[PDB]
């Protein structure tokens, strides 16, 4: 007895952190970054739209203004 | 966050193990000077009835 | 972050700190032990000196 706590204890003492480490560091990575791209390129689709949706509502009202 | 919280928890459970073990150490240590230095005064005492025997 | 940091460090200096002071006290403790042997041989002739004086 009292022998199975180094085997139990200092395994996840350092693998554990490690390996949180290692998770953190690939989520971070996997997320952040390319989130924010996505987000700017859904900006610029965005900007364009509106660019496309004023175009045609002008010349609508262009038209149809009688 | 979450490995964070378990990270703390491992240096804590080195905090606690040093820390008792430390003081485990120092009461030793206090336990077995006073037995050396209780033995020195009895070295003393019959030091000196050996002294009253030679006289 | 901050935070973690100054935690994580004050608790490795608290465990190194426990760790050797440990070391030390054990240090003493064998010290005195080795001291307190010879005492003990020392006392033990003293006796049997004492003895045959007193004889």
């Amino acid at each position: 007895d009292f022998d199975d706590i180094h085997r139990k204890r200092m395994e996840k003492d350092l693998n554990e952190l490690q390996a949180l480490i290692e998770a953190h560091f690939e989520n971070r990575k996997k997320e952040e970054e390319e989130l924010v791209s996505l987000k700017d390129r859904i900006e610029r689709r965005r900007a364009e739209r509106a660019e496309q949706q004023r175009i045609r509502n002008e010349r609508e009202k262009e038209r149809q203004n009688r | 966050m979450d490995a964070i919280k378990k990270k703390m928890q491992m240096l804590k459970l080195d905090k606690e193990n040093a820390l008792d073990r430390a003081e485990q150490a120092e009461a030793d240590k206090k336990a077995a000077e006073d037995r050396s230095k209780q033995l020195e005064d009895e070295l003393v005492s019959l030091q000196k009835k050996l002294k009253g025997t030679e006289d």
